[PDB]
């Protein structure tokens, strides 16, 4: 044994999220799985680094025809991956409660910068997901705890649980009637189909024009509890979004999110374990070269992977990176704008420094889209003590920094070597950020992709939106074609189901 | 109350699976292992000891930095009939370092259980395995058999309070 099997069920080429899903839950039913990867570390785009993991990341970015046997052709593999583009890199502090770029590369190993900045809702397709197939016992979370909003170009926490307003009087009295009232019925809107009635047709942002609320509320609504695109979302995706919102509210926190120690990067992890323990084979720094078709059916039959071993396999997922650019000639990406800093402050201080917020700036210009901000303390483990970890993110326009830092600039201000008069009264200093686009393969048809066998399935990397619903949903999806009626993702076995005299 | 994570390290097929096995549940055998917890008295202080197999996930040296997060202590696991599992250990320990990013790792809990003493056919010296586990900041050295259940208890007496050492520390 020990030498890799040259036969299995399920072959995954790649480890970012939905990979990761999908190979847990073939593995769960039964199916034996291989699962590979050519990186060294897992998670693909999903994936999370220390400082130094980082900075070898940004680098980059700045054998088998004898194997082919009778009757076959072969469908050759990426080799390099080209869904990263327009990186920079700025280092504000000095080189070497003033914090030095010497420090952040000292303590480089209390970092771990996500690629991927989303975070959980109390209720949803991953949490859920993480409950009843007890990959949650592989993570610790964080709560979320303050929800900012900005308005007039500024800062701002929005009280948001029915308490958290009545704690504050930043609203007038006739403007938290309107609220209440308000909140209480998107809680239940689908209750009163006589509110949202002929406007089923329009957006959401519209139909909140005509409603009792001020233009304040209707701004925090709009932008802080809804957070939907308010051009690109009619009524109903708008108000069912709140509702979502306030039902997640309370169930750990004052807010509806939380976030995962250590990172967004442990999720593929998790459920690249639980395929593990079922019986997957987990390979690292293994390629595959190619696809091996047979010509007379026309299916997937096997792979070669760079050691020139042909392994056969019923099913074949890959994630899109891993496609030559000749089978994706004809898709249509999208594109992600990410902006990674490092802060020694909070966007708003406080007396309480560890706290996890998130706050959302929407687009001033059009064709461009609402930035989501998200902030992470120490504590969190993603970045060392003194400092903070703040995430960008908005669909993209033109490139990273042309998208983002002009949202960077509102908010931080660069290290310098120039004391002021009052410090605590000045915004967070930026030590050091970095600007980057991620390919978007998200919501793309199977049948873009040219001559790919239907027993070949196709994941995408990671979305633009808050959340990971659309790495739990293609995953589903996948599972349903690859095992027909087959609990997905089932709870393990338990001695306490069916208890007994 | 304290939560002790513990990782067991070392190459496919020296036994780390079974020393948990035996060490928990107290049964030898011959798929499913994923982590084991169990509650013990170190030097009278009551701890909880949550102990993490590798699914397997070694055989082709595929361990994540997710199973490292945290550890408390590191049991380096080898075949005393296996020589080349015993030079590994340093990589092993390399690893660990890498992906764990412990608190003062000079002086990080490690133990090094030297395994299958019941088999007769045994390659490593006892002598040769105190050396390294000496040149490695003194590392304490047990040799097992989780087949026949011999030093395992003790040996995990061991882990736990240098567990409980890394985790008060
Ligand atoms: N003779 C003997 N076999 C052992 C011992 N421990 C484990 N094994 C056997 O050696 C093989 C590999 O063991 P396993 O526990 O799966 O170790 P792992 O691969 O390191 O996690 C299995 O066939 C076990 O039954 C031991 O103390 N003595
Ligand atoms: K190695
Ligand atoms: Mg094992």
């Amino acid at each position: 044994a020990d030498n890799l099997p040259s036969d299995f069920d399920v072959i995954v080429i790649g480890t970012g999220l939905p990979e990761s899903i999908i190979a847990a839950a073939c593995s769960r039913s039964g199916q034996r799985v291989l699962h590979v990867d050519s990186r060294s570390y897992y998670g693909g785009n999903w994936a999370s680094f220390s400082f130094s993991g980082l900075l070898s990341w940004l680098k980059e970015y700045q054998m088998w025809q004898e194997q082919i046997l009778e009757n076959e052709e072969a469908i050759p593999l990426s080799s390099k991956d080209k869904t990263i583009q327009h990186v920079e890199v700025f280092c504000y502090a000095s080189q070497d409660n003033r914090i030095t770029y010497s420090q952040i590369i000292k303590e480089g190993r209390r970092f771990n910068i996500d690629l991927v900045s989303k975070l959980l809702y109390s209720r949803g397709l991953l949490i859920d997901l993480l409950i009843k197939s007890n990959v949650s016992r592989y993570a610790e979370f964080k709560n979320i705890t303050r929800i900012l909003a900005f308005r007039e170009g500024t800062v701002e926490q929005v009280p948001c649980s029915r308490a958290d307003v009545f704690n504050s009087k930043q609203l007038t009295m006739v403007e938290k009637r309107m609220l209440m009232k308000f909140l209480t019925f998107c809680v239940e809107y689908e209750e009163h189909p006589d509110e949202y009635r002929a406007y089923e047709g329009t957006t959401f942002s519209e139909y909140l024009k005509t409603q009792k609320l001020t233009p304040n509320l209707q701004y925090f609504v709009l932008h802080s509890i809804a957070m939907t695109s308010e051009t690109t979302s009619c009524t109903v995706d708008g108000l069912k979004a709140t509702k979502k919102f306030l039902q997640c509210l309370g169930r750990y926190g004052n807010t509806p999110f939380l976030f995962p120690l250590y990172g967004q990067g442990e999720l593929p992890q998790c459920f690249c374990r639980m395929c593990a323990v079922f019986g997957g084979i987990y390979c690292l720094r293994h390629s595959v070269q190619c696809l091996v078709v047979d010509k007379e059916s026309r299916k997937c039959k096997a792979v070669i992977d760079q050691f020139g071993q042909r392994i056969i396999s019923k099913h074949f997922i890959i994630e899109d990176s891993y496609l030559s650019e000749n089978t994706c000639s004809r898709v249509q990406y999208r594109q992600i704008s990410r902006a990674v800093l490092i802060t020694d402050g909070s966007v708003l201080r406080t007396d309480a420094d560890q706290q996890v917020s998130i706050l959302t700036v929407p687009a001033e210009e059009p064709g461009s889209f609402a930035v989501r901000v998200i902030e992470l303390c120490s504590s969190t483990m993603t970045c060392m003590k003194g400092t903070y970890l703040v995430h960008l993110t908005c669909m993209s326009s033109k490139t990273a920094r042309e998208d983002l830092e002009r949202v960077v600039q509102k908010l931080f201000t660069p290290y310098t070597e120039i004391e002021a008069e009052n410090e605590q009264v000045e915004k967070p200093r930026l030590l050091w950020a970095l600007y980057f686009n991620m390919r978007d393969s998200s919501d793309i048809s199977r049948d873009c992709y040219n001559d790919l066998p239907s027993n070949v399935y196709v994941c995408s990397g990671p979305d633009s939106g808050l959340g990971n619903d659309n790495a739990v949903k293609q995953a589903e999806t996948l599972f349903q074609q690859i095992c027909p009626n087959e609990d997905f993702c089932p709870a393990p076995p338990n001695p306490e189901d069916i208890v007994l005299d | 109350k304290v939560l002790l994570k513990v990782i067991i390290l070392g190459d496919s097929g020296v036994g780390k699976t079974s020393l948990m096995n035996q060490y928990v549940n107290k049964k030898f055998s011959n798929i499913g292992a994923d982590f084991l917890t169990k509650e013990v008295m170190v030097d009278d202080r009551l701890v909880t000891m949550q102990i993490w197999d590798t699914a397997g996930q070694e055989r082709f040296q595929s361990l994540g930095v997710a199973f490292y997060r945290g550890a408390d202590c590191c049991v380096l696991v080898f075949d005393v009939t296996a020589p080349n599992t015993f030079k590994t250990l340093d990589s092993w320990r390399d690893e660990f370092l890498i992906q764990a990013s412990p608190r003062d790792p000079e002086n990080f809990p490690f133990v090094v259980l030297g395994n299958k003493i019941d088999l007769e056919n045994r390659q490593v010296a006892t002598k040769r395995a105190q050396a390294w586990c000496y040149s490695k900041n003194n590392i304490p050295y047990f040799e097992t058999s989780a087949k026949e259940a011999i030093n395992v208890e003790q040996a995990f007496q061991t882990i736990a309070r240098n567990a409980l050492k890394q985790e008060t520390e």
